[PDB]
């Protein structure tokens, strides 16, 4: 019936997997240092 | 924060991760009971979401009592919320090792709305314990038995799990 707009399925989304990123601001906090790679 | 940008692809949803850890004991552990939850962040795009998920370590190496949760934008990750006070999860127990894999598995078919159940889903939580992690799938309404029927043949589709595992199913409610 009614399919979503914006669909993406395993392969397309590791397609977009951009290997040079920048890490977000709102992961580095602190708190989050144990689980940050 | 969540911008839509032209070059990027979108999501149907803005997603955030949550995470939370648990210092379960005044005798298991040498510091007092303590529980901690926080936001960190939200994402709009296929191409945010790996700016986030490419940078924390994966949910079979985190220690201790701890937990990812995934939620809509403006879901809280606790069954009190109005989007899910009403509903309730997929559980699936997984002995040590296999929660990083399908906790990927899991949301990358959350996210990408492989589920098509409308707007029923709310998020999803993997939760580190010392001899096995949880893995779980959560919907807003709980009486739906078409909805939750569909989500546990995706699930059983997507996650790539032996055909032994089991899987349950619990309204938040059931709890009280």
């Amino acid at each position: 019936y009614k399919l979503a707009d914006y669909r993406y399925g395993r392969e397309e989304m590791l397609a977009l997997f951009l290997k040079d990123n920048k890490i977000p601001s709102d992961l580095l906090d602190k708190e989050f240092l144990p689980i940050l790679q | 924060g969540p911008h839509m940008l032209e070059a990027e692809h979108p999501l149907q949803y803005n997603y955030t991760f949550w995470y939370s850890r648990r210092t379960p004991g005044r005798p298991t552990s040498s510091q007092s009971y303590e529980q901690n939850i926080k936001q960190i962040g939200t994402f709009a795009s296929v191409e945010q979401f790996w700016r986030f998920y490419s940078h924390m370590v994966r949910p079979g190496d985190l220690t201790g009592h701890s937990d990812f949760h995934l939620f809509k934008e403006g879901i809280k990750p606790m069954w009190e919320d109005d989007a899910n006070k009403n509903g309730g999860k997929w559980i699936i127990r997984l002995r040590k090792g296999l929660a990083s894999r399908c906790w990927e598995n899991l949301i990358l078919a959350m996210l990408g709305e492989q589920f098509m159940v409308g707007e029923e889903i709310c998020g999803a939580v993997v939760s580190v314990r010392f001899q096995e992690d949880i893995i779980s799938i959560w919907n807003k309404t709980a009486s739906d038995q078409a909805t939750t029927a569909r989500i546990r043949d995706t699930l059983r589709r997507v996650l790539n799990l032996p055909p032994n595992t089991i899987m349950e199913y619990k309204t938040h409610t059931d709890s009280i």
